[PDB]
């Protein structure tokens, strides 16, 4: 039999020639009867068939291939814990897919895969059902049905062939943790074999670090127990017979540096052995040949354990590599910002021996920046001389600009506006600006503040900040307050260490007043002014242009500079005034903000976030009275309303505010309430204390890939302002906030939501006790 | 969207979706164009309309897996002439890319990283298909692409001297020689270099370049 | 400069008292390289030479620096160890 | 509705590598030239014709 | 929590309950946590008119089998160590034998204690604890530990006969193999879904024979806990793999008489020709000793808790972790009595002892039972 025709029946995805060639018989070979049967088969290698039904009309083959091609869908259900990619990586191990050959052949191998996954996760009670469910013409959905029964978790651990150290403590080294009582409730559970090795070695190095230098795991026996979820384990050890390490006999390519490779090797010989620290230091030493050039240094050890004495004598070979690595570097990731000002922000040189430090402090400036998403590098050895290391500075990039709310009248009441946004780098190009303002019937507000971080190459901060406050506080833009403000801030970034930072400027304020209220902390600030205006009525005005002299330091030790974790930046700031300035008084301050791990893989830390700031006059005069303290609202004792927390003053017996209006503004006026009315609002006070202690806290309902620059946390806020300048005999029948003991008390939770335009902070917190004049807005929407 | 229809339906679609200005949707009929049929005698043709429709609606890394598609589908066709010119002009735009070009901000001192990739395909073009349509607009763009790396690498051998790690200048500068003559950043960083051999008391071997500078005053 | 403070600059790719001992007036490239390695500079478009240089800036003071130019033969063989210090 | 400022929202692009030049070339003494080449900075150069920049057809 | 975590598969808690020859107690005697919800191997005999009865993390008591009353108790909560009171943590059975009680220990330790007073007559700690109940046999202490060793310690003081490796698990393949002695050999199951024999003289292996699937490949549940135990009719040996494939085989060479590689069976017993058993899903099942004739069936228990089955008052007699027992009809399959006699329920092996049927159940413990 020799073909005439091949008869291709039954063909979608694969061709026909294909086929054919697929075919062992073509058409027109030489055709054999068990070549037709090997024209079932061969084209079954396609694995996009069904049937082949291989007949042949005398000679004339008919080909009835019945096809299994592209698998149009994959389906899943019941699969509430696992995701379905996961499964779909099964598949992906299976070798099947959406569009993909299909095999039907394969279904209980994948349901078994399945449960052989459902296994490796830590269960086995689970159902799997992959179902071929057809698509058109041919194709096919893969239907997945799950039912899963229980998964797998801690129950039992017992550890035979230990001699001293009980379970107790070594399940409290280990990630067994299998308790989370209902009275008491603390910690979690649910097994996984993979913290299991390392809670193998939370028991080695464990032993390790006591002397137990024959310490060996014989072997481990984890109980099948008939339940599908029961984990008991048998583990059969060798305890290790505690050993001393008595002597440190390192050697090898020590580089010349011997005697600073003793002062690392500055043991004890006698005490219980330390393999642990033993282990770190040869990392000394690495990170000594680190510091010393040598990218390579080869530092390996031998522990002589001495078992007739019971001790360890350390053999310890290094070898060196050579000085100068750091050739050239690379740097990565700044597709739209600035290279060198990365590299300028490195501190490694080129054309030098390695600091092994350097590139690590240059990537923790870097880490100090915040305007990135990863902090990391590559440090490629380039392959010839040993002075050619190269160092690629792979770095990530992070979101730009955030506009700042507040604003609204409905769009509706006028032409009233907030506004408020951040430059972030204006584009990384290298300047950080921040600027807001608003122009209402009630004010007018212009502020712009930008900085030349880098205006010399050391970090001279040319930070320029501008502002107008023409703040027309409306009765009739008259008789509520008048003050028109302007000026500047040129203040300067001084290089003190490589993590202390001083800051220096002057200031520009002309204040511009009108229609000035009755209330006594302005007017016993406009009488330390010598300024004694009539306090019946808002007639008064005031005109001062303070020149002030700026001043402050920075610490830099603490991890990020959009997402920190760890450690702290102390902030010392102030102000005083020069002979010349229309007032001569002081401001000066201090903030804090330490990250103290409670957790030290950083799912819990301590966030000690505080606030100091003190002012008065420098003599004969007094700080003006906007300079004083306020909390509350978005501060750190939230919950409240803003400038709602601190002093609380009184007006004076007034009359027209050159005309209060008609029962509007009440501020002891003829209009309502006249003869010595209050002011319940924070006025403020001369010295600041306020605080917020904050804790990190994870989130697992997230997807955690966004969740992961998401921060919730939670909080006790509490704060006190008061004015050391206050009085008691004037505030006799008032509060009286002489006293330091203006304690507010608030606490809740505050959420950090990571958004494309800046993490949006939005915060419920709850005043649990309010002093005196305290108003609340629990309920705060912050940046 | 079009599910298992004519192809040339789907394809008519693709086209007018295209021309529509509904890239979104002509590349979604241009997926479901090979979704369903990715053996259909335009399916290259697909591809050529996929980067079509991926960089005008601005979808460079999948016309990059689209232009990695075509060679995938078919690295012996003809259109990889437009496809690895693609490749080029998918890296030529994937490099860089901001809103400062208005006020004049260089972005060549940026990550030349795509454009790095972008001197390769464009060079792969006039290499690979030196007579194309393509092959006279890619080499202007290396010309340019040498001197987006200049202006790159001439922006960190200013920053060495302004660091004074006079190795790393000339560094730089050997690097801004030994890859592009045709520079004047380059004869720019030619003091630079000689300056730093100058504080490296070079001064002899920056002599030799003072009369590179004598002969590349010209 | 009123400022005392100054964030010191250095600079490797020297050669050490014990780095000019290695080789001597006659040694390869090679030799000099199996000595010393190569430097991180060398002459471009001159003949064999190899520029170890050291430099260093302390805080409000003068640049220390040791420059020491190994200048070879087109053959290699070390023709000069050309020591320079700072200034 | 835009002056100075372009309606019907966009992002910003890039053809400029085809629309700028080159500079000048190294002219060094002898003794004094360096090898100044490598890699494809050796640009393939090759001007089998069609049309350029944005006159370049795209299919 | 209530109302969220939830996703299950079948159960059957009891169907098919009858009472036609209504099941009592013969007395309650609850002594403590005594097996426990704890899986372990653990459980208690009948001798001497003497329920020897123990808790599992506390005291090992001898109760009057006539009333379960008192006749001695010891606490085996070892009350020093590096573990310093550590509680009873027993992995063997209560194997009285003689004047001793032998009980393996889940501190890889066998307590002998001795049976008038509960101190213990000797103690020897063994390689793994055990998971097969001491088959205290001809002078030696023949244990399937975890760790598939066979120990054999003297009975008399632990003086170690020998301690050899049997059918090894992959991670802990809890066949529980109980080293019987035929024909002069320890006769003993194995984890891999095997079984063996080796030599009762020195655990020299007489054959070793491979019967059906494990974890690995040809996984089975976590579930499989699968009792491997030969009950060797002298010539043909009756055992199970670890997914329970029953087999009969050789003793002399391990070559198989027949198997079912069809059984999935957890507790079996050979009942002449009558092999009645438990599958999987506790399902029961009279099969033959030439291969897998059912003589009858059970799904009145199915899905359930269940002990191993035992012939006493005419019935297959079966408990549950549930606390239901269960009189079978052995001619065909069905409840002819039910005993709810306890909730935390039995996984025991029933003891039809001292004409009694002795169950210590979980924590409400020690009940002989009676029709």
């Amino acid at each position: 039999f020799v073909v005439k025709d091949i008869h291709f029946e039954g063909l979608q995805r694969v061709a026909v020639g294909a086929a054919l060639l697929s075919m062992p018989v073509r058409t027109g070979d030489t055709v054999n009867d068990e070549d037709i049967s090997n024209t079932i088969r061969a084209l079954f290698a396609t694995g996009n068939f069904e049937d082949v039904r291989v007949l042949r009309d005398g000679d004339t083959l008919l080909v009835q291939v019945k096809e299994r091609p592209t698998i149009a869908s994959i389906t899943f259900s019941g699969n509430k814990s696992v995701k379905d990619d996961m499964l779909k990586q099964n598949l992906e191990a299976s070798g099947v897919r959406v569009g993909e050959s299909l095999d039907r052949t394969t279904i209980a191998d994948i349901e078994k895969g399945l449960e052989d996954f459902y296994y490796s996760v830590g269960k086995y009670s689970a159902s799997v059902k992959a179902v071929v469910t057809p698509l058109p013409r041919n194709r096919v959905d893969l239907k997945l049905v799950f039912q899963e029964g229980v998964s797998a978790e801690i129950q039992q651990i017992n550890i035979v062939g230990n001699h001293a150290f009980t379970t107790d403590e070594l399940i409290s080294h280990f990630q067994l943790r299998d308790e989370v009582p209902w009275w008491n409730v603390v910690g979690d559970r649910k097994y996984q074999k993979q913290k299991l090795a390392g809670d193998l070695e939370t028991l080695r190095s464990y032993y390790l670090d006591r002397g137990y230098a024959r310490f060996n795991i014989d072997s481990t026996q984890v109980s099948l127990t008939p339940d599908k979820k029961g984990i008991y384990v048998t583990v059969n050890i060798t305890e290790g017979d505690q050993y001393k390490l008595s002597g440190v006999e390192v050697s090898g390519n020590l580089a010349g540096h011997s005697a600073e490779i003793e002062q690392l090797t500055k043991i004890e010989p006698g005490e219980l052995y330390n393999g642990t620290k033993v282990t770190k230091m040869e990392d000394d030493i690495k990170k000594l040949l680190g510091r010393y050039g040598y990218a390579y240094p080869r530092v390996q050890s031998m522990p002589e354990i001495n078992d007739a004495d019971k001790t360890v004598k350390l053999r310890v070979n290094v070898d060196a590599g050579n000085r100068f690595y750091v050739r050239k570097i690379r740097f990565e990731g700044n597709d739209t910002s600035k290279d060198a000002v990365l590299r300028r922000e490195m501190r490694q040189m080129e054309g030098a021996w390695l600091g092994s430090d350097l590139v690590d402090q240059g990537k923790e400036r870097l880490n100090r920046l915040g305007f990135f998403e990863t902090v990391d590098t590559d440090t490629q050895r380039v392959p010839g001389s040993p002075d050619q290391v190269d160092v690629v500075y792979k770095v990530k990039e992070r979101n730009t600009g955030s506009f700042n709310f507040g604003i609204g009248y409905g769009t509706e009441s006028g032409v009233s506006f907030q506004a408020g946004v951040q430059q972030d780098n204006w584009l990384g190009t290298g300047y950080a600006v921040g600027i807001n303002g608003t122009k209402n019937d009630y004010q007018t507000y212009a502020e712009l503040s930008v900085t030349n971080p880098y205006f010399t190459v050391d970090g001279v901060s040319l930070g320029g900040r501008l502002f107008y406050n023409d703040f027309q506080a409306d009765d009739a833009d008259l008789s509520d307050y008048t003050n028109k403000s302007y000026g500047t801030d040129v203040t300067l970034g001084f290089p003190i260490n490589e993590y202390n930072s001083l800051r220096a400027g002057l200031g520009y304020v002309h204040n511009s007043l009108s229609n000035m209220q009755p209330q006594v902390a302005m007017w016993r600030y406009l009488y330390s002014m010598g300024e004694h205006p009539s306090t019946s009525d808002q007639d008064n005005s005031f005109k001062t242009d303070d020149f002030t002299f700026n001043y402050g330091w920075t610490y830099n030790k603490l991890d990020r500079g959009y997402f920190p974790t760890d450690g702290s930046r102390v902030n010392l700031t102030g102000k005083v005034t020069i002979p010349g300035s229309d007032n001569e008084y002081y401001k000066v301050t201090l903030d804090t903000a330490t990250y103290v791990p409670i957790d030290d893989d950083h799912k819990w830390v301590v966030l000690g976030r505080t606030r100091w700031g003190y002012g008065d006059g420098l003599g004969g005069k007094e700080m003006p009275f906007y300079e004083n303290f306020y909390a509350g609202g978005s501060s750190t004792v939230r919950g409240f309303q803003s400038n709602t927390i601190g002093p609380k003053a009184v007006y004076f017996p007034h009359q027209a505010s050159n005309y209060d209006p008609d029962y509007d503004y009440e501020c002891a006026t003829q209009d309502g309430a006249k003869d010595l009315c209050k002011s319940d609002d924070a006025v403020g006070g001369n010295a600041m204390a306020v605080a917020s202690l904050e804790f990190i806290t994870p989130t697992p309902f997230i997807s955690d890939k966004y969740a992961n620059s998401v921060r919730t946390s939670f909080f006790w806020d509490m704060g006190t302002v008061w004015d050391t300048n206050w009085d008691s005999s004037q505030y006799s029948g008032y509060p009286d906030y002489s006293d330091p003991s203006n304690i507010r008390m608030s606490a809740g939770i505050a959420l950090q939501w990571m958004s494309p335009l800046g993490p949006l902070v939005f915060s419920y917190a709850q005043p649990f006790k309010k002093y005196d004049g305290d108003k609340a807005e629990q309920f705060q929407f912050n940046i | 969207e079009v599910p298992d229809n004519p192809p040339n339906e789907i394809y008519a679609t693709a086209q007018q979706k295209l021309q529509d200005g509904n890239w979104r949707q002509a590349i979604t009929q241009l997926e479901a164009l090979d979704n369903r049929y990715p053996f259909g005698p335009y399916s290259q043709q697909v591809q050529l309309d996929l980067i079509y429709a991926y960089y005008k609606n601005a979808d460079l890394p999948l016309a990059q897996a689209a232009i990695d598609r075509f060679i995938r589908l078919n690295p012996t066709h003809p259109n990889i002439d437009y496809v690895m010119y693609m490749r080029g002009l998918t890296n030529m735009a994937l490099d860089d890319s901001a809103l400062q070009g208005f006020f004049g901000v260089d972005r060549s001192d940026r990550d030349p990283q795509h454009a790095r990739a972008a001197f390769s395909d464009f060079s792969k073009l006039v290499r690979g298909y030196p007579n194309s349509q393509y092959t006279t607009d890619a080499t202007k763009r290396l010309v340019f692409l040498k001197d987006r790396l200049a202006k790159y690498e001439y922006s960190v051998a200013e920053y060495y001297t302004e660091r004074g790690a006079w190795v790393a200048v000339v560094n730089r500068v050997e690097g801004m020689l030994r890859d592009y003559p045709d520079t004047q950043a380059t004869r720019d960083a030619l003091p630079l270099m000689e300056n730093a051999y100058r504080q490296m008391q070079m001064n002899a071997q920056a002599e030799k370049v003072a009369k590179i500078i004598a002969a590349n005053s010209s | 400069e009123r400022v005392v403070y100054r964030p010191d600059i250095n600079q490797g790719n020297y050669l050490t008292a014990n780095d000019v001992s290695k080789i001597r007036v006659g040694m390869t490239q090679q030799q000099v390289a199996y000595a010393l390695g190569t430097p991180l500079m060398s002459d471009p478009f001159g003949t064999n030479t190899w520029f170890y240089v050291f430099r260093q800036q302390p805080g409000h003071e003068g640049v220390t620096q040791q420059t020491l130019t190994l200048t070879f033969n087109s053959s290699g063989v070390l023709t000069n160890i050309d020591n320079k210090p700072a200034l | 509705c835009s002056s100075d400022s372009r309606y019907k929202r966009q992002v910003s692009g890039d053809e400029a590598y085809l629309e700028a030049a080159p500079l000048a070339e190294l002219h060094a003494p002898a003794g004094m030239i360096l090898p100044v080449t490598s890699g494809d900075y050796a640009i393939p150069v090759t001007n089998g014709s069609g049309a350029v920049g944005k006159a370049l057809d795209i299919r | 929590l209530f109302n969220s975590e939830e996703d299950v598969v079948k159960m059957s808690p009891l169907p098919t309950v009858e009472n036609q020859f209504t099941p009592t107690t013969a007395w309650s005697t609850s002594v403590g946590s005594g097996i426990g919800n704890f899986y372990s191997n653990l459980h208690p005999a009948l001798a001497d008119n003497v329920v020897y009865a123990a808790d599992r993390a506390g005291l090992v008591k001898a109760l009057n089998a006539d009333d379960g009353k008192e006749i001695w108790s010891v606490s085996l909560a070892e009350k020093d160590g590096w573990f310093s009171k550590e509680p009873a943590l027993l992995s063997g059975g209560v194997t009285v034998s003689g004047g001793h009680v032998y009980i393996g220990s889940e501190k890889a330790q066998v307590y002998a204690l001795n049976t008038s007073d509960g101190t213990v007559a000797w103690q020897t700690k063994v390689a793994g604890e055990a998971l097969s109940r001491p088959v205290v046999s001809d002078g030696l202490v023949l244990i399937h530990t975890s760790n598939g060793q066979l120990q054999a310690l003297n009975e008399a003081d632990g003086a170690v006969k020998w301690t050899v490796n049997l059918d090894m698990p992959s991670l802990s393949l809890r066949g529980e193999s109980a080293p019987t002695t035929a024909f002069g050999a320890a006769v003993v199951g194995g984890d891999n879904g095997r079984v063996s024999a080796v030599l009762m003289e020195q655990g020299q292996m007489i054959w070793q024979q491979r019967i059906s699937q494990a974890t690995g490949s040809t996984e089975i549940d976590r579930l499989s806990d699968v009792d491997t135990t030969p009950v060797v009719v002298n010539g043909v040996v009756f055992a199970l793999a670890y997914n329970g494939n029953l087999t009969a085989l050789d003793l002399r060479s391990g070559q198989i008489m027949w198997k079912r590689e069809l059984g999935s069976v957890n507790d079996f017993i050979v009942d002449g020709n009558r092999i009645y058993l438990v599958d999987q899903n506790d399902r029961v099942m009279a099969l033959t000793i030439d291969g897998g004739v059912t003589l009858w069936t059970q799904s009145d228990l199915l899905h359930r808790l269940l002990t191993s089955p035992v012939l006493y008052n005419g019935n297959l007699v079966v408990g549950d972790s549930e606390g239901y027992l269960h009189w079978i009809n052995v001619e065909d399959g069905r409840f002819v009595a039910q005993q709810k006699v306890d909730s935390s329920g039995f996984q025991t092996e029933p003891v039809a002892a001292d004409g009694k049927l002795l169950i210590q159940a979980k924590d409400g413990t020690v009940y002989s039972i009676t029709r």
